[PDB]
């Protein structure tokens, strides 16, 4: 996260690292969703042209974290994967298109202070918030710079207008992807970076008060340049696959 | 730059 | 979920993190 700020303990009871047993290092973020269900981008497990390609026994979850890289000892609950899904139309050779992923885990982890799944948003939810000015929030371990925090860093960003979103680029831009951000005017700044991916876009609703995860962080050109924004998964936009996967999964 | 986590996850 | 979205130590407490008036004011206020 690029011009972010440390998160308040119990923030973002959602935020979930997604963690490699060998070498142990950061993967990606990820969230949690209900207690045994984390969502994350699939670029995070899948990404052939840098040959990328983990599988469950590759990984480790680990949830309740503020530290990067302290092991918070009664705070952080790791879990194990059973399985990963990954969207069956998933675009790594071109543009990330439907970057997505579902990882079921070993076993329900419990909730507590430091752990609380954040809620799926409905056609009605994504219609009153996905709105150009509309401020969501990013969180994440990630890059601090186009280095790396100590404690989880946090950024509100604006949704952009489709047309900025796609001037600003040469990749095509497709209808499952939203861009985030302030403008060269705006002079305000901030992005997710390296490392973010994976990550959490949420909303707070104003009508029942609940977080409500919109986006996942996908991809960008750089970290926090001007005229350039943050690309994220359109979460409602897959709902559809996800609901097929959970309950025709468990 | 990890700290060491617990065996009886890996 | 059912209790999704709702902090323990915020929410639930009634208590608000400090920035989370600058998303809230954007749904135009
Ligand atoms: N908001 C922003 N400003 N950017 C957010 C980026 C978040 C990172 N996503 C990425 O780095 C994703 C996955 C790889 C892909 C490559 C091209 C790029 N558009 C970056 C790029 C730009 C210009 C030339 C060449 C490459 C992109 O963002 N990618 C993520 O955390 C990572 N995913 C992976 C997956 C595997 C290995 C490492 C990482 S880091
Ligand atoms: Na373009
Ligand atoms: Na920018």
């Amino acid at each position: 996260i690029v011009e972010g700020s440390d998160a308040e303990i119990g923030m973002s009871p959602w935020q979930v690292m997604l963690f490699r047993k060998s070498p142990q290092e950061l993967l990606c973020g990820a969230s949690l969703i209900s207690d045994r269900w984390v969502l994350t981008a699939a670029h995070c497990l899948l990404y052939p042209p840098w040959d990328k390609n983990f599988t469950e026994n590759d990984l480790l979850v680990r949830i309740g974290k503020h530290s990067r890289t302290r092991y918070e000892r009664n705070i952080e609950k790791i879990s194990m994967l059973e399985k990963i899904y990954i969207h069956p139309r998933y675009n790594w050779r071109e543009n990330l298109d439907r970057d997505i992923a579902l990882m079921k885990l070993k076993k329900p982890v419990a909730f507590s202070d430091y752990i609380h799944p954040v809620c799926l948003p409905d056609r009605e939810t994504a219609a009153s918030l996905l709105q150009a000015g509309y401020k969501g929030r990013v969180t994440g371990w990630g890059n601090l710079k186009e280095g790396q925090p100590s404690v989880l860093q946090v950024v509100n960003l604006p949704i952009v207008e489709r047309p900025v979103c796609k001037d600003s680029t040469r990749i095509r831009i497709t209808d499952n992807m939203f861009c985030a951000g302030y403008k060269p005017d705006e002079g305000k700044r901030g992005d997710a970076c390296e490392g973010d991916s994976g990550g959490p876009f949420v909303m707070k609703s104003p009508f029942n008060n609940r977080w409500y995860q919109m986006g996942i962080v996908s991809w960008g050109e750089g970290c926090d340049r001007d005229g350039k924004y943050g690309f994220y998964t359109h979460v409602f936009r897959l709902k559809k696959w996800i609901q097929k996967v959970i309950d025709q999964f468990g | 730059d990890f700290e060491e986590i617990p065996e009886e996850y890996l | 979920e059912a209790d999704c979205g709702l902090r323990p130590l915020f929410e639930k407490k009634s208590l608000e993190d400090k920035t989370e008036r600058e998303l809230l004011e954007s749904y135009i206020d």
